[PDB]
């Protein structure tokens, strides 16, 4: 029953071709949940090597055989946009909500009867979610236990004390009086020549290109901030003219009188810089993106300007914001009224290269994290964990609730679930006991990397109950149960919540995949 | 169709299944790279016959060499290459350290893998045997170099770094490399070993050479000037010929009497540009091509000392070191783009003519050691041996600590290592008890390659050690199998070599076994 | 190469079985996904029975004809096309009485024609009539579309926007009452704004951009002009190019450029107007003139976009611009706006007047959401249109079927001859639509489609259907899932009309 | 599926010993000590019987096999089973079986 040139799988072996695909990579991702969880190498082919254990990376840049198991990466490309967060222990959920619907599915059960029942069993459990979640005031020791339970995830537990205190500290500049936060304030540099551990914050900005004469000062502890747009050097008459000459030297002699429509904006810039506190113990810097003629740059060198040329979008963008200087499309309307203002403004000089650091500004509305490594794939590899830190920080900074971590919210939710009886169908319940049993993947994966065993690890835990709130997790180090809020575990609510509904959603329409054909493969 | 494959779901890429244990092939890959330099070990180490990729046969017992042109293409064994790459930074030595040690550290982890033991438990017993390491170290320091930049206290140092790369040289290479080390410390902060060029010529042999100041240079000066102090100096990689623009200039000759005259505007060309050269002031010039037999008359009449180094790399020490940059035409007459130096002259040595750029008004920390062999082969090895021994008082310019050789370290630090792991509980006794057998992997290379029974030395040095007797390495010989104290014989190696080597090779095996799973990608 | 005998019809009805087996389960609210392994080894997991079979390859014709047979469904009914193909496959899937029992198709087509003139009159029996005045009743009946989507939050705003709009195009002084969505109902999206502020435009929306300034902003009295003419210089009867080489000859040949288009141009500002739309191009030496006349540049109408005009403004239609007289003036227009409303300029006519034509308001928050509410939107057009042509629903949720079949069943105890048993075989057919109903939930098949059969003998047939939600009983007089009776009339008849050419079809031929 | 997460085989076998043993008590707490009559044999009877047969001859094989052992059970002695033979007959059909109060000889 099927056309040439195409291929149909008619019964429900369809539906097993899937859950065998959700089973491996399953097994793929459980090996680098956490902190204690092995990494994963991602070879590009040309020769660039990167480890990470980040799972959005490890399904978005990793390409996968399977054309089932591809569905699963988009999703955790999805789920990465919304928390940035969770993406590994939504593929292990969705494996093995996935796993417990096969062994009803095998007795003769629909899948449609099990799809119900998790649609059941996530209400429940995301009402319990909310009971469980902690509303307290965020302070720098909670960030810190936030931080710590997110970095340690993507580091060696050496730059654990070294970027928790930078990933605390960049979110914190950037708000205050209950604003609106945004990441994109905080910038992200690397350098290399140092160890890993030399990472720090900057609380102005790095600027790519410096300064390019000898007379120049390695630092200004004070100065206003000219931007400019305009092209220093040598540009086309400016008049309605040509090139009138007879000879080599009568064009070049034309060319002089080009540059007096640019030498004579140098000295706009000289009469500005003399005018605007061009006295002893001051400075003044020019921020100009465009080129700068050597010969001009002479003339601001002596005066004591540390200028600057060939910038970037984005560093003229931040340093707007930051400084305040606004942009000069033209020297003819220069004025006193477009010129900011900064602290120090020095070039720390590198081993190979130098960038300018304008540091000591007073509220520039904008930071960066200064990164350093000795490797190109260790500074990726930091690079994603700040992000997923900052994200972290920022979740539970915008949701001022937060939930306890190591798997003591699926071990409390799964209980919550075998102890409530059916409301929407009698049959839905053996989907609400697959759910259940979906949600102790993540306790029982997190014995696994620690090396402990995953049963006793997962009924110790259990077996604690008492007449009050008790949530308890895995304790990676001992193996015993460990209250996640005493020791400083503490995870998004965002992240728990919208795992709940990506792995519901997942889960659920690979159940309704009925047939697998080919559209013309 | 069913069954399918075991775990291979991203791009065919082969996950070795549990059973067949993904973490013991990165190992073997790392195992294997030690075999192949474990030999090259000590100055009993076996040459390896390389072949270049330009098809040139090249014998050496360099380990870095050896990677350079072993495409290793295992990236859990880059891991441990780029661990090397990082040994050669802040030392120039060891390399050989993090390939031997680490592989020993992943030979035993695979044998607490077997045993049921976490990965993580591995990873963490290292880590911690890496701090005690670190901490028993220091103690281990015997004695120290006595900061008098005597040539007899440098050279009694260099003999083991020089020794374990070229045999034989040891006496003449110690004083030879200590001569150019010793005349730059008293620039306190500033020693570089780029500033010691080494330069190397064909002859009778190693005995042959000599250590001088400035920038030397084989080929002698193609002018008849002997010593200018100008420091004007330019650099033309163009050949010195008839002159042609980057324009048509379209020379027709048709018959003798335009032969001779365009003939003869080459000579007033070369004649005008050499002109250019003597406007600026710069009786100094260097040539990178061939010279025209006419500009060798306009190089005397205006007085310019022409100077030919046909080597690239030898003018691009001249653009780094005084400025003078290599322009693609012909004598651009730009004294921007010009150096500076003090003083230059030609100068014969060894029955040869070199030229010689030094600095005797301004402070100057440049020096040459000027090598002389019959077989570019054998010369192209002692080049090597001579900055494993520059880099070893690089080193020295700051904290200067030795500690003793020949594995003497290796097994008093395998002591005193597998004592802590003995009170420490836990699991973390077995990976820290194998952390300290993994130091036996060197004087057991030390001693296979001498052709000495391993465990035989092995047993000496742990009964001696017992008895309180440190400083006792092994003795090379490849009949005795007994031991000797190496503090009295003069081998000593460096403390930071020691540091920066066991910190390297323990974080580059933890990289590999943190790993679990090679994946390929497409982008 | 070519095919013969027997070997056609059973072959034929493989191919149409096989089409239907692939969309069965794709029926109903609860409908189950599809995996499209794509050449490039990508999936998509839609559900729709019209996009899996648009993607999918075929090779029997037979299959193509079942595929552009479905396709013809969507355009005139937006619903309903998936019961079409099963229906059409079942019907065919009784080859027992086609080819084993040795009848010849004639008998067959002869039975399925006979029953399909009783299914007709048995589903207007059990029938029921609608108050279209009251929108209440057209919302319950419109949410089968919005219900299971992400309009549900603004559910009964899509009501309003579908109702009023199908009403406007409903001229029903002509007799058969026609109405055009295509055409009457233009659609057009507009960025900014929520899913609320979606609304419909009593009027025709162009989306020609504002090419200068100096056009009108804001008017109360707009002033519309139309023409059919290009305002251009008057060139040859051939598509000959102009070229020139002398100097002198160009000022003649461009003082011929200029006064022409100057001389047409004076006469369409003599009756003052604020918009000139024309339906070929406009040059630049033409658009000079317009903005210096300060009145709005328009050009690229169609025809029907046209007439639409003239008679919302009360515009007259011309051939050239020299012959306007003072008719074609829009005198009665609402307003002429041309305001940049989300980053793109929408040209707005509107009227207090109802130009049996109408245009929707497509408000959102992004493209992706736009989209959703627009195909959301046309169903829900579709399903007032096809109420408003036969204001008469029928019991669904597998009620109409079995209602049908239990028809035919008794009517077949009065049919002496050979063609009761293909007529009894159609009846068991038309049980397949809630065979596939009660297999998505679930529930036993056989047990609820045997009680299912005897609550249809027993009590009425206008009721007792199939719940596809829950998979129990329920009548479709507490639950609101009353179709309409066109779809069901038009699905039931193209079932037997395909099933009827496929039978007659006997050798599948090659030649051209 | 336990075993397949790691679990030793002989920890299973531990719960079941445990399980077991707390399965016995449940009897104990859930047997219905009835008096045994006729009609409580019936039912017995007939639920072992039917298990066996096409529903047909359980309620003729009922009565006789409940009379047979009635007709040995009394002075509350041990019930043996070689105190009824059984015979078998040819020439008839299968609803015929019934009791005989004697024996049998061929
Ligand atoms: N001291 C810590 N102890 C126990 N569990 C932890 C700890 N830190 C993180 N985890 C667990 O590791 C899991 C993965 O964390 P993370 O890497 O942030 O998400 P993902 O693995 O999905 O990218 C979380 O579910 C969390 O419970
Ligand atoms: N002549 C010698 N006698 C005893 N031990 C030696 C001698 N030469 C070298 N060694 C030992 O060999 C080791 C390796 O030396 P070297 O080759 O310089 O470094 P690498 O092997 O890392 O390149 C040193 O730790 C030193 O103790
Ligand atoms: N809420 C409901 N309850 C029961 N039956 C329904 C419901 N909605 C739709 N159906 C049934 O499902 C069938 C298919 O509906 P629909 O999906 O709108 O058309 P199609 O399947 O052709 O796209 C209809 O015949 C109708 O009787």
């Amino acid at each position: 029953t099927l056309n040439p040139k195409a291929e149909v799988a008619r019964a429900q072996a369809a539906l097993a071709v899937n859950i065998s695909a959700a089973r491996g990579l399953q097994d793929v991702l459980r090996t680098n949940l956490g902190p204690k969880g092995t990494m994963k190498m991602l070879v590009s082919g040309a020769g660039d090597i990167k480890l990470t254990k980040d799972g959005n990376v490890l399904l978005h840049e990793m390409q996968i055989q399977h054309p089932t198991a591809s569905l699963i990466a988009k999703v955790a490309t999805a789920q990465d946009d919304i928390t940035g967060d969770g993406t590994t222990s939504n593929v292990l959920i969705i494996g093995e909500l996935l796993k417990q619907a096969d062994l009803y599915i095998s007795e003769g059960l629909h899948p449609r009867i099990i799809t119900e029942g998790f649609e059941a069993a996530k209400e429940k459990a995301l009402q319990f979610l909310e009971e469980v979640k902690v509303s307290r005031e965020m302070d720098r020791e909670t960030l810190i236990d936030v931080a710590r339970t997110s970095l340690r995830t993507k580091v060696h537990a050496e730059l654990a004390d070294v970027l928790t205190e930078a990933v605390v500290d960049s979110i914190l500049a950037i708000k205050k009086q209950d604003e609106p936060i945004d990441l994109f304030m905080i910038e992200i540099m690397e350098m290399k020549h140092k160890s890993e551990t030399d990472t720090s914050l900057i609380r102005g900005l790095v600027l790519d290109h410096g300064a390019r004469h000898p007379d120049m000062k390695k630092r200004v502890e004070d100065a206003y901030i000219l931007t400019c747009n305009v092209s220093l050097e040598y540009e086309k008459t400016e008049v309605n003219s040509g090139f009138f000459y007879k000879s080599a030297e009568e064009r070049e002699k034309l060319v002089k009188a080009e540059r007096k429509f640019i030498e004579d904006r140098v000295k706009k810039i000289i009469e500005l810089k003399r005018k605007v506190c061009g006295d002893s113990d001051k400075g003044f810097v020019v921020i100009n993106q465009k080129g700068i003629d050597p010969f001009s740059l002479d003339a601001l060198s002596k005066e004591g300007i540390v200028a600057l040329r060939r910038a970037k979008r984005r560093n003229m963008e931040r340093l707007t914001l930051a400084c305040g200087g606004v942009a000069l499309n033209s020297f003819d309307d220069l004025s006193p009224d477009c010129l900011g203002h900064a602290g120090l403004v020095y070039e720390y000089t590198l081993g190979e290269e130098k960038f300018t650091f304008i540091e000591k500004c007073n509220n520039p509305r904008s930071v960066t994290l200064l990164i350093k490594g000795p490797n190109k794939h260790t500074l990726t590899q930091i690079k994603d964990a700040v992000r997923d830190g900052l994200r972290a920080v920022k979740n539970a900074i915008d949701d001022g609730c937060v939930v306890p971590g190591a798997g003591a919210v699926e071990v409390a939710m799964a209980e919550a679930l075998i102890k409530h009886k059916p409301s929407v169908k009698g049959r839905a319940q053996l989907g609400v006991q697959a759910f259940a049993d979906a949600l102790l993947i993540i306790p029982k994966v997190l014995a696994q990397n620690s090396g402990f065993d995953l049963q006793e690890t997962l009924v110790k835990i259990q077996a604690e109950h008492s007449e009050s709130g008790q949530l308890v997790g895995v304790d990676l180090n001992t193996g015993e149960p460990m209250v996640a809020a005493e020791v400083g575990v503490w995870d998004n609510y965002c992240v728990k919540k919208q795992l709940l509904h990506s792995c519901t959603v997942i889960a659920t329409n690979i159940l309704l995949v009925d047939e697998i054909m080919r559209a013309g493969m | 169709k069913a069954p399918g494959f075991a775990q291979m779901l991203k791009e065919g890429a082969k996950h070795f299944s549990g059973l067949e244990e993904a973490v013991y092939r990165n190992i073997q890959a790392c195992k294997e790279l030690a075999q192949t330099t474990r030999t090259a070990y000590g100055p009993n180490g076996m040459n390896k016959m390389v072949i270049n990729h330009l098809e040139k046969l090249f014998v050496t017992n360099d380990a870095a060499t050896i990677l350079r042109e072993l495409e290793v293409q295992h990236p859990a064994a880059k891991m441990i290459v780029m661990a090397s790459h990082m040994q050669e930074q802040e030392v120039g030595d060891g390399t050989n350290f993090v390939l031997v040690f680490a592989g020993a550290l992943l030979e035993l982890a695979e044998e607490l893998l077997r045993i049921g033991l976490s990965v993580s438990e591995v990873i963490e017993g290292y880590e911690i045997a890496c701090r005690k390491a670190h901490e028993i170290l220091p103690n281990l320091v015997c004695c120290s170099a006595k900061n008098l930049r005597d040539i007899d206290e440098v050279s009694s140092l260099l003999r083991t770094s020089i020794m374990s790369k070229q045999y034989g040289n040891e006496v003449f290479l110690a004083k030879l490399i200590a001569q150019a080390c010793v005349s730059i410390f008293p620039d306190s902060g500033h020693f570089n070993v780029d500033n010691i060029r080494v330069c190397k010529i064909l002859g009778s042999g190693i005995s042959s050479s000599s250590v001088l100041h400035g920038m030397v240079f084989k080929k002698e000066t193609e002018g008849d000037v002997t010593s200018v102090k100008d420091a004007k100096i330019a650099v033309y990689s163009c050949p010195f010929d008839g002159m042609i623009t980057e324009t048509k200039g379209t020379v027709l000759i048709k018959t003798a009497e335009e032969l001779m005259n365009f003939s003869k505007g080459e000579e007033n060309l070369m004649d005008a540009q050499v002109k250019a050269i003597a406007d600026t002031g710069a009786n100094v010039v260097v040539t990178g091509g061939k010279v025209a037999d006419m500009a060798l008359h306009y190089a005397n009449k205006y007085n310019i000392m022409l100077v030919r180094l046909n080597s690239k790399w030898d003018l691009r020490r001249l653009c780094k070191t005084v400025g003078a940059t290599a322009l693609p035409r012909l004598t651009p007459p730009v004294l921007e783009e010009m150096g500076h130096c003090d003083s230059v002259y030609l100068s014969e040595v060894g029955d040869t003519q070199v030229v010689v750029f030094k600095h005797e008004k301004e402070d100057g920390a440049i020096s040459t050691i000027v090598l002389r062999g019959s077989t570019d082969n054998l010369m192209d090895d002692i080049e090597r041996a001579v900055d494993d021994g520059v880099n070893t008082f690089k080193v020295l310019t700051r904290d200067k600590r030795l500690v003793p050789g020949g594995g003497a370290t290796e097994i008093e630090l395998a002591k005193q290592i597998t004592s802590y792991g003995e009170t420490c509980p836990g699991l973390e006794q077995y990976a820290i008890k194998k952390f300290a057998e993994a130091f036996e992997a060197i004087p057991r290379a030390l001693a296979e390659n001498s052709g000495v029974k391993a465990n035989e030395v092995i047993s000496k040095l742990y009964a001696v050690h017992q008895e309180g007797n440190k400083n006792v390495g092994l003795d090379i010989e490849a009949e005795v199998p007994a031991v000797k104290d190496m503090l009295e014989a003069g081998i000593l190696d460096t403390y930071l070599g020691k540091y920066w080597a066991i910190k390297l090779a323990t974080n580059a095996a933890v990289t590999v076994l943190r790993v679990d799973q090679i994946i390929m990608a497409k982008p | 190469k070519r095919e013969s005998g027997r070997k056609v019809q059973s072959g034929n009805i493989n191919a149409a079985k096989t089409i239907a087996d692939i969309i069965r389960t794709c029926l109903g609210p609860k409908s189950m996904m599809k995996m499209l392994l794509d050449p490039m080894g990508g999936i998509v997991m839609t559900n729709d029975g019209n996009a899996i079979l648009r993607e999918i390859q075929v090779q029997h014709p037979a299959a193509k004809s079942m595929i552009e047979i479905s396709r013809t469904q969507d355009e005139e009914v937006g619903d309903g096309t998936t019961s079409v193909i099963i229906l059409a496959g079942e019907m065919l899937s009784v080859a027992e009485h086609f080819l084993e029992q040795q009848m010849h198709p004639t008998v067959v087509i002869s039975a399925y024609r006979k029953a399909l003139d009783d299914m007709i009159s048995t589903l207007k029996k059990i029938s029921i009539p609608v108050d279209i005045s009251d929108s209440d009743m057209m919302l319950n009946i419109i949410n089968s579309s919005i219900t299971t989507k992400a309009i549900s939050r603004w559910s009964s705003l899509a009501c309003n926007i579908a109702l009023d709009a199908v009403k406007m195009v409903q001229f029903e002084e002509n007799g058969r009452k026609e109405i055009d969505i295509k055409k009457y109902a233009r659609v057009e999206k507009i960025p900014g704004g929520i899913i609320e502020d979606s609304c419909v435009l009593r009027g025709v929306m162009i989306n020609k951009d504002v090419t200068h300034p100096r056009m009108r902003r804001y008017i109360k009295n707009p002033r519309i002009v139309l023409l059919d003419s290009s305002l251009e210089y008057k060139k040859g009867e051939s598509q000959t190019d102009i070229e020139i080489t002398r100097e002198e000859d160009f000022t003649r040949i461009l003082q011929m450029e200029e006064e022409y288009i100057q001389q047409l141009c004076e006469d369409i500002i003599q009756l003052k107007p604020d918009v000139v739309i024309t339906e070929k191009g406009i040059s630049d030496l033409a658009q000079h003139y317009l903005m210096r006349a300060n009145i709005t540049a328009i050009r690229r109408v169609r025809k029907t976009d046209n007439n639409r005009i003239a008679r919302a403004c009360g515009a007259r239609i011309v051939s050239r611009p020299e012959e306007l007289r003072e008719d074609d003036v829009g005198t009665g227009a609402g307003l002429l706006e041309i305001k940049k409303i989300g980053d793109e300029y929408f040209t707005f006519i509107t009227d207090c007047k109802d130009p049996k034509a109408c245009t929707i308001l497509l408000r959102g928050a992004s493209k992706e959401i736009l989209s959703e509410v627009e195909r959301n939107l046309q169903d829900a057009m579709q399903v007032c249109r096809n109420v408003l042509l036969d204001p008469q629903l029928v019991p669904g949720g597998g009620a109409s079927e079995m209602a049908v079949a239990h028809a035919l069943t008794e009517k077949s105890k009065a049919m002496t001859g050979v063609e009761q048993w293909p007529y009894r075989a159609v009846a068991q057919a038309l049980e397949v639509i809630p065979r596939t109903l009660i297999q998505n939930c679930g529930a036993s098949t056989i047990r609820l489609l045997t009680s299912l059969r005897a609550k249809h003998t027993q009590e009425n047939c206008e009721t007792w259907g199939v719940n596809g939600e829950t998979g129990t009983l329920v009548d479709m007089k507490e639950l609101g899932i009353w179709e309409p009776l066109a779809v069901k009339l038009q699905t039931y008849k193209t079932a037997v009309e395909t099933a009827v050419l496929l039978l007659r079809i006997d050798d599948i031929v090659s030649g051209h």
